């Protein structure tokens, strides 16, 4: 499971 | 088991009401995608399937590590696995059909990404069924 944080930075 | 039945019935609670919400942001991408609507719009739906997507990962990451049998662990571990794959395979194909938008093939890798998504994770809530079982 990877940080949520992380996949929403990756599209901002 | 006894734990293992009430923790199974009680997380298959929270993965139906967290399957309306993700099913919400699902429609709501294919939507978007179908009205040709431009990155600024498909990418901020993109992030809405993961996020309430996510919520369903973190609830068989939670399942797994509580669960004493071996076969529900294993289980639950594939799916929460198997989403969390697709999550980051939902977030490559957004970035690449927004790189190269407009482009239709680049769109429908990413809407395929994200119907796999929602039949894994309806395939996930449904072996919990079965499991609780």
């Amino acid at each position: 499971m990877d940080d949520l944080d992380a996949l929403l930075a990756d599209l901002e | 088991g006894p734990s293992d039945r009430q923790l199974l019935l009680f997380y298959l609670e929270q993965a139906e009401a967290n399957l309306t919400t993700l099913t919400d942001a699902v429609d709501a991408f294919f939507t978007a995608v179908a009205t040709n609507q431009p990155p600024k719009i498909f990418v901020a739906h993109s992030k809405f399937v993961i996020l309430s997507a996510h919520k369903l990962v973190f609830i068989g990451d939670t399942l797994s590590r509580q669960a004493k049998a071996a076969d529900v662990r294993s289980q639950v571990t594939h799916y929460s696995n198997l989403l969390s794959d697709l999550l980051r395979g939902i977030v490559a194909t957004t970035k690449a059909a927004a790189l190269q938008y407009p482009s239709p093939s680049a769109a429908q890798d990413m809407v395929d990404r994200v119907k796999e998504l929602g039949h894994s994770t309806q395939q996930f809530r449904r072996v919990l069924g079965q499991l609780a079982a």
